[PDB]
């Protein structure tokens, strides 16, 4: 028969936005710690 | 009967009891010099097609097609295994020869549709799958290719009914049900797709498509 | 007898028209010819506002399609669509799902009405 091209998962926008926000707060974490230290 | 039983045994379905078909293949090959028979070769090609050993289709059915290029039984497997290999020149040559050989057969127009959809010209594949489906109603390949053209065109509402009607027309064939479940994935209704992936998996324990889906 | 029922139906005598069609059903020699009467007979009950009573006649008109190896006629298409709609109100989504699929070979508006109904009952299935 004709094999149907298998579906491919896609990197969504929402999860990558979540990660970049998480990274932003991650770098914001020690910037005040450096000032504290 | 000693040969007639094995010879009839060759032609059954290949999804279950696959090893026995292979033992019968060697049984025919030995003590009866029927290794050159076209039917044994076709059964071998279908064995390779099922486990998705596509290169083996290409080699074996090229060996036998040189001797006979218009064996209507053998051609659908060759078209499928060619499409999977994604080569357009050989398929173009075969389809264009078949069009001028058997104009009123559905096989040639199905081959033309496979060529166009290998070239990603879906609009013409629509018509050239419709013609093949009309020419032979009991040509499930044409129905599945038509629904594939619908899915690849961009719209899915009709392709939904396409895979539904394909499943209803051919009970006992797992592949249309699998494709229907894949479209259900495409439309994000997983509740139903669980059941059809289960019924498809009931008969196909080892193949990439089922496990991937 | 069937013509008399139409005349009574068009003159606002629904009480009499019910007995008129019922007599016509008995006179029919073949069950197939009762497909047209069953659907119209069910509408009058809906006009009399007894939905439970019209269900029995709705069962018969759909069942003649199965007895006729899938006749798939127009006046059973409206039967399945109406039957599925009421079954949603009854809360039985599974019993309504098969009705939509069996009527997926009608007119352009018929198929989409059942297709959307199929998706709705499928989600709650």
């Amino acid at each position: 028969m004709i094999r149907r091209a298998p579906t491919t998962l896609q990197l969504s926008h929402d999860d990558v936005t979540s990660l970049i926000d998480d990274l932003n707060e991650q770098k914001l974490k020690q910037q005040l710690n450096i000032e504290k230290t | 009967k000693e040969i007639m039983k094995n010879l009839y045994k060759i032609n059954l379905s290949k999804y279950i009891n696959t090893e026995d078909i292979t033992k019968s293949n060697e049984i025919l090959a030995k003590d009866y010099k029927l290794a050159d028979n076209v039917d044994v070769v076709r059964s071998k090609v279908d064995i390779c097609y099922t486990q998705c050993k596509f290169n083996e289709c290409l080699e074996l059915c090229e060996t036998v097609l040189e001797n006979d290029e218009f064996n209507t039984n053998i051609l659908p497997a060759y078209i499928g295994c060619l499409y999977e290999l994604s080569n357009k020149n050989k398929l173009f040559l075969l389809s264009h020869r078949l069009a001028e050989t058997f104009p009123k057969s559905a096989i040639t127009w199905f081959s033309v549709a496979t060529y166009y959809m290998s070239l990603d010209r879906i609009s013409e594949a629509q018509k050239y799958y419709s013609k093949s489906s009309i020419l032979d109603p009991s040509f499930a390949a044409a129905w599945l290719g038509f629904a594939h053209t619908y899915a690849l065109e961009g719209e899915q509402d009709q392709a939904l009914t396409a895979y539904s009607t394909a499943s209803r027309f051919f009970p006992g064939m797992h592949l249309p049900k699998l494709f229907l479940g894949m479209q259900f994935m495409a439309m994000n209704s997983l509740n139903l797709a669980e059941s059809y992936f289960v019924l498809a998996y009931d008969i196909c324990p080892n193949d990439p498509l089922v496990l991937n889906e | 007898w069937q013509v008399l029922g139409e005349c009574y139906s068009k003159t606002g005598n629904k009480v009499e028209a019910i007995k008129c069609y019922k007599r016509s059903i008995k006179a029919s020699q073949t069950v197939d010819q009762n497909t047209s009467i069953y659907y119209r007979l069910a509408q009058l009950y809906e006009e009399l506002e007894d939905l439970q009573e019209c269900k029995k006649f709705m069962m018969k008109c759909v069942d003649v399609e199965e007895l006729l190896e899938g006749i798939v006629t127009d006046e059973t298409v409206k039967a399945r669509l109406w039957l599925a709609i009421f079954e949603i109100k009854a809360g039985n989504y599974q019993l309504a799902y098969d009705y939509a699929m069996g009527v997926s070979s009608g007119t352009s508006q018929e198929i989409e009405e059942a297709r959307m109904l199929a998706r709705e009952c499928r989600r709650h299935m």
